[PDB]
RNA sequence: CCCGUGGUUCGUGGAGCCAUGGGGGAAUCUGGGCGGACCACCGCCUAAGGCUAAGUACUCCGGGUGACCGAUAGCGCACC
RNA sequence: AGGGUGAAGCUGGGGUGAGACCCAGUGGAGGCCCGAACCGGUGGGGGAUGCAAACCCCUCGGAUGAGCUGGGGCUAGGAG
RNA sequence: CAUGAGUAACGAUAAAGAGGGUGAGAAUCCCUCUCGCCGUAAGCCCAAGGGUUCCUACGCAAUGGUCGUCAGCGUAGGGUUAGGCGGGACCUAAGGUGAAGCCGAAAGGCGUAGCCGAAGGGCAGCCGGUUAAUAUUCCGGCCCUUCCCGCAGGUGCGAUGGGGGGACGCUCUAGGCUAGGGGGACCGGAGCCAUGGACGAGCCCGGCCAGAAGCGCAGGGUGGGAGGUAGGCAAAUCCGCCUCCCAACAAGCUCUGCGUGGUGGGGAAGCCCGUACGGGUGACAACCCCCCGAAGCCAGGGAGCCAAGAAAAGCCUCUAAGCACAACCUGCGGGAACCCGUACCGCAAACCGACACAGGUGGGCGGGUGCAAGAGCACUCAGGCGCGCGGGAGAACCCUCGCCAAGGAACUCUGCAAGUUGGCCCCGUAACUUCGGGAGAAGGGGUGCUCCCUGGGGUGAUGAGCCCCGGGGAGCCGCAGUGAACAGGCUCUGGCGACUGUUUACCAAAAACACAGCUCUCUGCGAACUCGUAAGAGGAGGUAUAGGGAGCGACGCUUGCCCGGUGCCGGAAGGUCAAGGGGAGGGGUGCAAGCCCCGAACCGAAGCCCCGGUGAACGGCGGCCGUAACUAUAACGGUCCUAAGGUAGCGAAAUUCCUUGUCGGGUAAGUUCCGACCUGCACGAAAAGCGUAACGACCGGAGCGCUGUCUCGGCGAGGGACC
């Protein structure tokens, strides 16, 4: 139920370059999923540009568990959903019900794992962060407990266990940092399971990315009536700024911002 | 060559009604206004069937 | 009473009194704002609750009068 | 409407260790290719108080996709 | 109220001519007879929307673009009725409302819940007959629907709250049934040879449609238990988790074919009569046989592929609590069932454009012949017409269309146009290439129809039952054999751009913008922005492979020189300043304690200065002078200047004005383009630079082919012009 990345069609014309990815559980989904409405437009104004939708299932996934801290959970096995970055695994719960979660590491259906206050640091159990076997990889990991799984590392293979201190532990995330949650708060043991869908390649634009859903952008767009930058002409403008009244590309954001000091750091930086 | 006009039972029906003109508070005002301004009626009246 | 503002014949000013948005932050008739930014005087009024009549306004509607109009002026509109 | 194209998988036959990979059969995918209904509307032509407040003709592009379309809705006018 | 004007014009070049009729008058009404155009529509059909009108009877002064005894016109009267069609008496999404709640100077903003709110859900009938007129609504035959009263048999019955459940892409697609095509000389029938012929498997007409369920084709939708039954999906045997047996092409329960009760219809002519709307009409039928079949139906299939496809009845399944003695499941009898709807127009003179405007406007085969296939083609079936002003000769000339020869672009800014050319089958097919392809390259040749020998996939084996090519052979007639209508002109080459595309409604088929894919860079989610007066939503139930700002824009090679100024990014040591904290001190009044100003030593926020950083960040990347045996530049030869001073490729280009630059090619000649050169008036990598196959209604340069296009064209047909 794992999925094929790189079977890419061949020569159909332009239809070129074009990067499929097949999981094998391939059911459709189960009872336990509702819809999401026509959003791009909404609060009734409209906004942010793209957006367009195309075809429509819609998703109900599990975030927290603590819920049971226990119930072993067996593979019910692969498969996803018209959302998130790295596909899922419906999961069922030795007491019957089941539930959508995660999809760490290539697992495997029947797999046995849980979680909760002490599960066997396997990826695929989890458990409140203070049983971090330090310099182990999580994800899905929430701060601020309760307040549920909070930094869905998405298809984020991150959460890099680094350290602790005080009632926080410290952890390497996606981007590039390291922030600190009070241990008693939780981790999806493991990583992720999707990536090289990111490498993913599509045909035909217009074809391929409206089917995604999402339509387009178009900067400084000749007729600079509004479009922030320059037009009416050829040239690149100057000054320096952006579609709706602008600051470029290259200030800050945050503030004061009680968050921002209170726990990481790293400060906002890669380098591959 | 849509010149715009085909009307809808429903739709122009619809959206127009006396009802909807007592919502919005200037379809009321309007209302009155007109009503004995004017006398005439309510094309929200004007409706058909 | 400090600044941030409204009033007022006051548009920033030596600019007073009433009035409030911020922070300060009390006096029972030796009380306390008010005449003169302000200080010494005399004087003035009695504040931070309540009620209403009567004299100017208005014209739907009625009556009446017109060196006010005659059907393209008069209400556009003298009559389904 | 209709027609051609002819990938991937597979099945078998072919060559190493198995394998690559080949050939053949199957297949019959989106691009699509050809071309009506459908949707656009240059290229030339035909009206100037024209069938018409944007047309008729000969013609031409897409002809499963960011396609076309009836019904039901929300965003609107210094806003969309 | 005049004026061109009694000229321009009548709404489509889909033609009409006759006879009789009725009339005050009939090109322009009625019948009937000749005749053309539709037919894939000028068909019918549902729906929308129109809302009169529809009919029947009188009438025409207004109205139709004149007519007019015609009407959709005027006057009057009558005309659509349904437990089972539809919609509500039910379900719900988006979506509106909104008891709560959060929120505004006010008016409101936001809003769960419950509600409103759909040809999206769901639900019980069909066919034959009857009116001037409406119909599965009426009549009749046939088949049911729930709800109420009862009774008869049967049960833990009994919410709508838990659950299971109805529920869902797209592409495609095996198997199975009517529709629905089609030949039956196959049976019924009213007739015929007119004309050289044939009365002969001749023509012409028809040879069904509905039918409880009973039943026979197809399939169409799965598990029995038991127990554990640490979830339950709060509340309990119903689902789901674990386990041991039976888990059979299993019995299961939902549409077709026959049924057949059985009813009903049943057409040609034909000739009798009404205007017609019509009717008798032959027994009145014969109503059987064989062929082809779908995107329809069974069916929620079945495979494959991602971009991975809605919420309320029904079956159960327990409280409430009744039930359980009168609750539910199930037969028979009895009795019930209301509200709003049809007329007709309705791809269009009745719906939308102010007109009987040739514009537009949603789904239902779309009869037949032929064509390889087919809603395109040509002629037609039914069914629909004849556009509503006529007759007339027919000259100018614009229109529409036809033919040419001699030459065949010189016309011309442009081969604009138009002609060439085009239907399938076989021979065969270039530089280049992302080896997908450019190929319908390109260039040939073919087909018609006869008779003859020879193989095949159909259908109950398979034998008058059909579709595929056969294959080949001899031969037949035309200038001619996709015989008419559907139907590529072509090759070479260059700039741009990738290619699919959207737009510019009103010139601007097409670059621009898309874009896939590049890089910078922004944000830690109560992200960052975008709207908002808070409220709040959005964002994202997403969660830095993620969500934003961006210049570019497949891909290939490749992105170099400066950050001294600008913005941005980093550090406040220091200089620098608002309010403030503030007190030195001066000050007016104070007989006086005092009351009140001014007040400024010092502390004091970002910012600003300052110091680094900094281009796929604004934005820029030079000037001059000298030297190698001689005659020509090239190397630095040091200097003036600044931040350095433009690399790689590239060049007279969608940037060279001197320019029709100079050479070269093309050419009788060419400022045109291709190639060179390169002193680049003023290219350069990121608003990309050089290149780069495929693809363009791209724009430009050749050349073969063809052609009243050009040397003038010349006659010709159809329409106005003209009487
Ligand atoms: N290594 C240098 C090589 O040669 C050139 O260098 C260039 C550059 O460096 C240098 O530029 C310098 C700069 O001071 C500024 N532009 C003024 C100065 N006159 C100039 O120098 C010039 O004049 C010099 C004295 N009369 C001579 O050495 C020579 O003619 C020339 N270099 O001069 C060269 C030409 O402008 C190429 N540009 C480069 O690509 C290549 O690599």
């Amino acid at each position: 139920k794992f999925k094929p990345y790189t079977p890419s069609r061949r020569f159909m014309t332009v239809a070129d370059f074009s990067e499929i990815t097949k999981t094998e559980p391939e059911k459709s989904l189960v009872k336990p999923l509702k819809k999401t409405g026509g959003r791009n437009n909404q609060g009734r104004i409209t906004v942010r540009f793209r957006g367009g939708g195309h075809k429509r299932l819609y998703r109900i996934i599990d975030f927290k568990r603590w819920d049971k801290v226990g119930i072993p959970a067996k593979v019910a096995a692969i498969e996803y959903d018209p959302n998130r970055s790295a596909r899922i695994a419906l999961l069922h719960y030795v007491d019957g019900e089941k539930r959508y979660i995660i999809a760490p590491d290539g697992l495997q259906v029947g797999q046995q794992v849980v979680a909760g206050p002490d599960a066997p640091i396997q990826v695929g159990n989890a458990l409140p962060l203070r049983f971090i076997p330090v310099g182990t990889v999580v994800h899905a990991v929430e701060l601020e407990p309760k307040k549920g799984a909070k930094l869905a590392r998405a298809a984020g293979t991150s959460a890099q266990i680094q350290g602790r201190e005080g009632d926080y532990v410290i952890l390497r995330l996606p981007s590039g940092e390291l922030r600190k949650v009070h241990g008693e708060c939780y981790a999806t043991v493991g990583a992720v399971g999707n990536a090289d869908h990111k490498n993913i390649v599509l045909g035909k634009a217009g074809r391929s990315r409206w089917l995604g859903r999402r339509p387009h952008v178009r900067g400084a767009a000749m007729n600079p009536v509004d479009h922030p930058h320059g037009g009416g002409e050829g040239r690149a403008p100057r000054g320096r700024p952006p579609a709706s009244p602008w600051g470029w590309q290259t200030k800050g954001l945050k503030t004061r911002k009680r968050r921002k000091p209170s726990s990481r750091f790293i400060i906002a930086r890669r380098k591959k | 060559m849509k010149r715009t006009w085909q009307p809808n039972r429903r739709k122009r029906a619809k959206t127009h009604g006396f009802r909807a003109r007592m919502r919005t508070p200037g379809g009321r005002k309007v209302l009155k206004r007109r009503r004995q301004k004017g006398r005439w009626r309510l094309t929200p009246a004007v409706r058909k069937r």
